[PDB]
RNA sequence: GCUCGCCGGAAGACCAAGGGUUCCUGUCCAACGUUAAUCGGGGCAGGGUGAGUCGACCCCUAAGGCGAGGCCGAAAGGCGUAGUCGAUGGGAAACAGGUUAAUAUUCCUGUACUUGGUGUUACUGCGAAGGGGGGACGGAGAAGGCUAUGUUGGCCGGGCGACGGUUGUCCCGGUUUAAGCGUGUAGGCUGGUUUUCCAGGCAAAUCCGGAAAAUCAAGGCUGAGGCGUGAUGACGAGGCACUACGGUGCUGAAGCAACAAAUGCCCUGCUUCCAGGAAAAGCCUCUAAGCAUCAGGUAACAUCAAAUCGUACCCCAAACCGACACAGGUGGUCAGGUAGAGAAUACCAAGGCGCUUGAGAGAACUCGGGUGAAGGAACUAGGCAAAAUGGUGCCGUAACUUCGGGAGAAGGCACGCUGAUAUGUAGGUGAGGCGACUUGCUCGUGGAGCUGAAAUCAGUCGAAGAUACCAGCUGGCUGCAACUGUUUAUUAAAAACACAGCACUGUGCAAACACGAAAGUGGACGUAUACGGUGUGACGCCUGCCCGGUGCCGGGAGGUUAAU
RNA sequence: AGGACCGAACCGACUAAUGUCGAAAAAUUAGCGGAUGACUUGUGGCUGGGGGUGAAAGGCCAAUCAAACCGGGAGAUAGCU
């Protein structure tokens, strides 16, 4: 459920879990984990190349299968675990053969469900497939963008692709963003809906929660001095000059967009 | 067992009050070493120059006193020094 | 009420020492400097 | 030497860092010491730091550094792979007592513990650059069991009081003992096995994972503590002994019991919550390449060894960082009594100190305090500064409210001591017993002692009983900012920044974007319920008209239009 | 449970007085704010000068900052004193 906490204290006022009672309460599967450790947004420079993040609780990468390798092997859904690293959940699945992995948990699964992947297989929730395979006009997710790859697309918390076309080696896919996507036939996709919906109606609710999350605070540049950000100066909230990235260039309606590579499979562009 | 180089360890025997009080009730003997020489160094050098039963020898580095001669400033050397420990065979 | 020089063995060597000196280019002219020079200190050791 | 005073969650005792002889003894006071100096952290000699167990080095790793080839870069060199460094982290073992003028878990005595080596011998399959297990982990909370430690009895040795009492419910002092080894408890955690089987753990596996089962219900695991022993010992208050009035060396009494009790220890545990909590060796195990009387494991009596470096002394300071013997700064540990909720505060103990110029006088004035007739903010830019309130329990407490609050609203009253209820009770608490259940650190009766609130009632002293220290001032209207937070180190702490939330906007993954001649990194081992940028700034009610101008976005006919 | 309440350690720095050739190139005394968190702190890393870092003051980057420090161009240049 979504419960929102009751006003006991001015920071907890306006804070709303999303309380999820199906998840199992204990330490992780160690063999999949593995340490993580956080950048504070520098590279190889030392040098703070993405803003805002730094700071946070310590948290360990699971090891998730998106690839899902197994083919005609049949593996039951032991229980749903939280991960840090990730808006969605993920399922402990237990191959019928002895291995273990994590994978992305649809919102249809439970502790005690049978999932079997491949090229035959079932059509139904979980069961990953070849988009050929899969029938046209289907909800799918954890897709792949080239065949035997991972999976690139609709991989967050109640994302999903929807298969809108099949002409011949391509498949036509409307991604969550409204681009109309065309992918190779071969790929893979994980059917149905990634689950953890409810993520979105969490708000937080004090500064502290975005510190623990790994944000930093976000200084406006109209807050700054002229040498600092484009926005600066004046004697008392001025602007007066168009919307700029730091680095001047203009945010606020600008495409960025420039790849000209990948431009031919892009059916539309979003809107 | 490393003959020619156990006759150069041995430099003085020390003499001191703590160097008599560990002659008689203690049965031991202090002594100043080579800056390199190891505890079996010294215990097989005190087993065939001195020739007496040693039971363990312990060791320390006695670090140089900064003196003054007017002007020019001057350091000691670090000498080391060896509580040599005797059996109940002992003389001297 | 807490002053610049914070001392550590370490962090001096680490930082200006004989090796750290050594390692670089320009860290081996410094060194080719004070020789010139002719220093007794040629670094901190 | 004797008083006095001060600190005592330190101004005491240990260390790390950092200093680097400042330590100890003998001598010398020129300079240093804010005065004198016989003294000194000063000068001049000599002495002083003793380790298989403490730390370092050593075996392993994080952040990160370096980085064979490699990719990239006019040169210099940048990045980075197999590796190899890098603790602030992980990995073997020693305590008690005695001792020096100066070191002691290091020397000495009494007891122990670890790992290797090379055997002797009993058996026997071993064996990785490889697999599995373990190492191995967060916050808060709560509860039990303990312990250090204290207190009070008893017990043992001494005392019979300089001024009235004191042969006692009196006084003073003591009542100590370790790691180790044995024991495996308070309690934590887990169904044992036994066999087969299988596309899994790149090979292989008897290990790990899965699947049948058959089959007794427990068997393991971890673990404070206590008890034993260690220890007839060690140690012990005075004595005696000598005196070089320095002490030397000789003896040694009780050496118990309840109660209380940690922020320690079981507990790296349990319950709970989410923001979901390093790694890698040692260690244990399974087999490949191998090896097959072999070498190799195993166990056991040995045996050899356990190298090297640090160890003095200061370490909240006259020894470090501040130019000074500079009221500044500096991480960890140890945490006694009485009052108290307490590591607050007061007075003390252990132990340490009185701050390296003094002696007078007792003007104005300055600094820090105390008291103040009558008035009571009349002061002043402004109640600035002082004064005032203050504790615990109980009764009571308004508008307004986001239904939590406001709120400690407001405002009251009760508080000492002494008897009683009750030769100290509610409780805590637990003994000699007695079942009993078996060999226990037993269950389960049971009420000797210690322990001890909080009340009510009745007295009683003072002017005053939360009598000291300690310890809210309160209420009404209102601007701004929702809130906790952050900010100009060294004249600004705010209405400024941030903030949760809100909108527009870019970004389809070789993402946008950023750092970078590039390789490449971050974004992200993320994938539009995500990410970057911009503005606004919780929450409630809302957010109107303008696209002429500047920007942005889309559109491609027409005009003009570069290189070629 | 809590960026909850009171309050020591610890972190801070609102007011006043003292000091202003100081005890001190930012402190002392009496009150003051936070004190389980957006907390604080030890040890070691990483980021470098038109560069860093910045809950944004042009703050901070070794008592130095609207462009550090040291050496060099260098005896820059000066219609000025
Ligand atoms: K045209
Ligand atoms: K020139
Ligand atoms: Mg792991
Ligand atoms: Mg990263
Ligand atoms: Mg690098
Ligand atoms: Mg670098
Ligand atoms: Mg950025
Ligand atoms: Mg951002
Ligand atoms: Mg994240
Ligand atoms: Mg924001
Ligand atoms: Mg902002
Ligand atoms: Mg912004
Ligand atoms: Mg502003
Ligand atoms: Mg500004
Ligand atoms: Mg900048
Ligand atoms: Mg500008
Ligand atoms: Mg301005
Ligand atoms: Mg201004
Ligand atoms: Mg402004
Ligand atoms: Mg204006
Ligand atoms: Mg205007
Ligand atoms: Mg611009
Ligand atoms: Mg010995
Ligand atoms: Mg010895
Ligand atoms: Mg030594
Ligand atoms: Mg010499
Ligand atoms: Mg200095
Ligand atoms: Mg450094
Ligand atoms: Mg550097
Ligand atoms: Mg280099
Ligand atoms: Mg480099
Ligand atoms: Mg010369
Ligand atoms: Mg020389
Ligand atoms: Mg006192
Ligand atoms: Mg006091
Ligand atoms: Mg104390
Ligand atoms: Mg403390
Ligand atoms: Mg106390
Ligand atoms: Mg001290
Ligand atoms: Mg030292
Ligand atoms: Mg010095
Ligand atoms: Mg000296
Ligand atoms: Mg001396
Ligand atoms: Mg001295
Ligand atoms: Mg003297
Ligand atoms: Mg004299
Ligand atoms: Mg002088
Ligand atoms: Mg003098
Ligand atoms: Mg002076
Ligand atoms: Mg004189
Ligand atoms: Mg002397
Ligand atoms: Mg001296
Ligand atoms: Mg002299
Ligand atoms: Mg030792
Ligand atoms: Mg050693
Ligand atoms: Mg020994
Ligand atoms: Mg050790
Ligand atoms: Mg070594
Ligand atoms: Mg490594
Ligand atoms: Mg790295
Ligand atoms: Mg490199
Ligand atoms: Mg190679
Ligand atoms: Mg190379
Ligand atoms: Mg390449
Ligand atoms: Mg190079
Ligand atoms: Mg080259
Ligand atoms: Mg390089
Ligand atoms: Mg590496
Ligand atoms: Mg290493
Ligand atoms: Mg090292
Ligand atoms: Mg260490
Ligand atoms: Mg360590
Ligand atoms: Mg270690
Ligand atoms: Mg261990
Ligand atoms: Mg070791
Ligand atoms: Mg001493
Ligand atoms: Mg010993
Ligand atoms: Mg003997
Ligand atoms: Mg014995
Ligand atoms: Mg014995
Ligand atoms: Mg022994
Ligand atoms: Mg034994
Ligand atoms: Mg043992
Ligand atoms: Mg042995
Ligand atoms: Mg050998
Ligand atoms: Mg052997
Ligand atoms: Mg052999
Ligand atoms: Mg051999
Ligand atoms: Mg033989
Ligand atoms: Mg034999
Ligand atoms: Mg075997
Ligand atoms: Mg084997
Ligand atoms: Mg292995
Ligand atoms: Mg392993
Ligand atoms: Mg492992
Ligand atoms: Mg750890
Ligand atoms: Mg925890
Ligand atoms: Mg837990
Ligand atoms: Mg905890
Ligand atoms: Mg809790
Ligand atoms: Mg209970
Ligand atoms: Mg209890
Ligand atoms: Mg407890
Ligand atoms: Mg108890
Ligand atoms: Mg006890
Ligand atoms: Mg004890
Ligand atoms: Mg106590
Ligand atoms: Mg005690
Ligand atoms: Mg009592
Ligand atoms: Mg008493
Ligand atoms: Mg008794
Ligand atoms: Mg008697
Ligand atoms: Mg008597
Ligand atoms: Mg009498
Ligand atoms: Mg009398
Ligand atoms: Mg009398
Ligand atoms: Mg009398
Ligand atoms: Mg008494
Ligand atoms: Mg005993
Ligand atoms: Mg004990
Ligand atoms: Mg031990
Ligand atoms: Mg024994
Ligand atoms: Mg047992
Ligand atoms: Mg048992
Ligand atoms: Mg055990
Ligand atoms: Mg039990
Ligand atoms: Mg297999
Ligand atoms: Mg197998
Ligand atoms: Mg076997
Ligand atoms: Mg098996
Ligand atoms: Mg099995
Ligand atoms: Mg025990
Ligand atoms: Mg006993
Ligand atoms: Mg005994
Ligand atoms: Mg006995
Ligand atoms: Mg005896
Ligand atoms: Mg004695
Ligand atoms: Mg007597
Ligand atoms: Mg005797
Ligand atoms: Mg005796
Ligand atoms: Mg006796
Ligand atoms: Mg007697
Ligand atoms: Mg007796
Ligand atoms: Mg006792
Ligand atoms: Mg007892
Ligand atoms: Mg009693
Ligand atoms: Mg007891
Ligand atoms: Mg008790
Ligand atoms: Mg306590
Ligand atoms: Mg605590
Ligand atoms: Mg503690
Ligand atoms: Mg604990
Ligand atoms: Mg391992
Ligand atoms: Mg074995
Ligand atoms: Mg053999
Ligand atoms: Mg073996
Ligand atoms: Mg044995
Ligand atoms: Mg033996
Ligand atoms: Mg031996
Ligand atoms: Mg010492
Ligand atoms: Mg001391
Ligand atoms: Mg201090
Ligand atoms: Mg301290
Ligand atoms: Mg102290
Ligand atoms: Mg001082
Ligand atoms: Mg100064
Ligand atoms: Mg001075
Ligand atoms: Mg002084
Ligand atoms: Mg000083
Ligand atoms: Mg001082
Ligand atoms: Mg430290
Ligand atoms: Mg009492
Ligand atoms: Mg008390
Ligand atoms: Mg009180
Ligand atoms: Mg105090
Ligand atoms: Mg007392
Ligand atoms: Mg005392
Ligand atoms: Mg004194
Ligand atoms: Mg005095
Ligand atoms: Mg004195
Ligand atoms: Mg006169
Ligand atoms: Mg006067
Ligand atoms: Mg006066
Ligand atoms: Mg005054
Ligand atoms: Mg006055
Ligand atoms: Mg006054
Ligand atoms: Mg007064
Ligand atoms: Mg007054
Ligand atoms: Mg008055
Ligand atoms: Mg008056
Ligand atoms: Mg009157
Ligand atoms: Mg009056
Ligand atoms: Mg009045
Ligand atoms: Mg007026
Ligand atoms: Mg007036
Ligand atoms: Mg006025
Ligand atoms: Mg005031
Ligand atoms: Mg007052
Ligand atoms: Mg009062
Ligand atoms: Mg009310
Ligand atoms: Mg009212
Ligand atoms: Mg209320
Ligand atoms: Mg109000
Ligand atoms: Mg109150
Ligand atoms: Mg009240
Ligand atoms: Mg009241
Ligand atoms: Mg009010
Ligand atoms: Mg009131
Ligand atoms: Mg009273
Ligand atoms: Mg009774
Ligand atoms: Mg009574
Ligand atoms: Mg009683
Ligand atoms: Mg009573
Ligand atoms: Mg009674
Ligand atoms: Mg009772
Ligand atoms: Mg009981
Ligand atoms: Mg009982
Ligand atoms: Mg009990
Ligand atoms: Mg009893
Ligand atoms: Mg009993
Ligand atoms: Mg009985
Ligand atoms: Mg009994
Ligand atoms: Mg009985
Ligand atoms: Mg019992
Ligand atoms: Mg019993
Ligand atoms: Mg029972
Ligand atoms: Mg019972
Ligand atoms: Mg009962
Ligand atoms: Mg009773
Ligand atoms: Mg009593
Ligand atoms: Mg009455
Ligand atoms: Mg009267
Ligand atoms: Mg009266
Ligand atoms: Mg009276
Ligand atoms: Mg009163
Ligand atoms: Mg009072
Ligand atoms: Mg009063
Ligand atoms: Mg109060
Ligand atoms: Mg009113
Ligand atoms: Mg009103
Ligand atoms: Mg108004
Ligand atoms: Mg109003
Ligand atoms: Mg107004
Ligand atoms: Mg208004
Ligand atoms: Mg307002
Ligand atoms: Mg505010
Ligand atoms: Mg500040
Ligand atoms: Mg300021
Ligand atoms: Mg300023
Ligand atoms: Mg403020
Ligand atoms: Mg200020
Ligand atoms: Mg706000
Ligand atoms: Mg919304
Ligand atoms: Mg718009
Ligand atoms: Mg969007
Ligand atoms: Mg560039
Ligand atoms: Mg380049
Ligand atoms: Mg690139
Ligand atoms: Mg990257
Ligand atoms: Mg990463
Ligand atoms: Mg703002
Ligand atoms: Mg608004
Ligand atoms: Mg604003
Ligand atoms: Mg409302
Ligand atoms: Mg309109
Ligand atoms: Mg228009
Ligand atoms: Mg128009
Ligand atoms: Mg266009
Ligand atoms: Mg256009
Ligand atoms: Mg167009
Ligand atoms: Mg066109
Ligand atoms: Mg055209
Ligand atoms: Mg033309
Ligand atoms: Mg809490
Ligand atoms: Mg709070
Ligand atoms: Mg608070
Ligand atoms: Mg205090
Ligand atoms: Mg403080
Ligand atoms: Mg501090
Ligand atoms: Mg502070
Ligand atoms: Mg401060
Ligand atoms: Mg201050
Ligand atoms: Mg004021
Ligand atoms: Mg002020
Ligand atoms: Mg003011
Ligand atoms: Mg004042
Ligand atoms: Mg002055
Ligand atoms: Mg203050
Ligand atoms: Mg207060
Ligand atoms: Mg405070
Ligand atoms: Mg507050
Ligand atoms: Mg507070
Ligand atoms: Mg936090
Ligand atoms: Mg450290
Ligand atoms: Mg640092
Ligand atoms: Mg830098
Ligand atoms: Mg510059
Ligand atoms: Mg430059
Ligand atoms: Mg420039
Ligand atoms: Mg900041
Ligand atoms: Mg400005
Ligand atoms: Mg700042
Ligand atoms: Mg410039
Ligand atoms: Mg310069
Ligand atoms: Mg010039
Ligand atoms: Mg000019």
């Amino acid at each position: 459920a979504v419960v929102k906490c009751k006003p006991t204290s001015p920071g907890r006022r306006h804070v709303v879990k999303v309380v999820n009672p199906e998840l199992h309460k204990g330490k992780p599967f160690a063999p999949l984990l593995e340490k993580n450790s956080k950048s504070g947004g520098r590279n190889n420079n030392g040098r703070i190349t993405t803003r805002h993040i730094g700071g946070g609780h310590k948290q360990a990468y699971r090891i998730v299968d998106f690839k899902r390798n197994k083919d005609g092997i049949p593996a039951v859904v032991e229980r749903l675990e939280y991960d840090p690293n990730r808006s969605a959940n993920i399922a402990l699945v237990l191959y019928k053969d002895g291995e273990r992995r994590y994978i992305l948990a649809p919102k249809g699964l439970k502790a005690g469900d049978q999932i079997q992947s491949g090229v035959d297989a079932a059509i139904k929730p979980g069961n990953t497939l070849p988009m050929r395979n899969i029938p046209v006009g289907s909800t799918v997710h954890n897709v792949e963008m080239k065949p035997g790859k991972g999976g690139q697309l609709a991989r967050s918390a109640g994302t999903y692709v929807q298969i809108v076309a099949r002409d011949g080696a391509y498949v036509t896919l409307r991604l969550r963003s409204g681009e109309m996507r065309k992918v190779e036939a071969d790929c893979r996709a994980t059917l149905g809906e990634v689950g953890n919906a409810e993520h979105m109606l969490r708000v937080l609710g004090k500064a502290g929660a975005a510190r623990w999350r790994g944000v930093r605070p976000t200084v406006r540049g109209t807050a700054m001095n002229p040498v600092d950000h484009p926005h600066g100066g004046g004697e008392g909230r001025n602007f007066g000059k168009h919307p700029v990235t730091p680095w001047g260039v203009q945010t606020k309606g600008k495409k960025t967009r420039s790849n000209k590579r990948t431009d031919k499979f892009i059916v539309r562009r979003r809107s | 067992i490393r003959e020619e180089r156990l006759l150069k360890v041995l430099r003085a025997p020390h003499v001191s009050e703590k160097a008599s009080t560990a002659m008689e009730k203690s049965n031991t003997i202090v002594l100043k070493v080579a800056k390199d020489a190891t505890k079996a160094e010294i215990k097989a050098a005190v087993q065939k120059l001195f020739e007496v039963e040693v039971e363990v020898v312990n060791t320390l580095v006695v670090k140089g006193k900064v003196k003054r001669h007017g002007q020019r400033i001057g350091r000691r050397s670090d000498w080391k020094k060896a509580y040599v420990t005797l059996k109940e065979g002992q003389n001297l | 009420m807490k002053r610049t020089f914070q001392p550590s063995v370490l962090k001096r060597n680490r930082s200006h020492g004989f090796r750290a000196r050594m390692a670089t280019k320009n860290g081996r002219q410094v060194l080719a400097r004070r020789r010139a020079k002719g220093r007794a200190r040629l670094t901190v050791s």
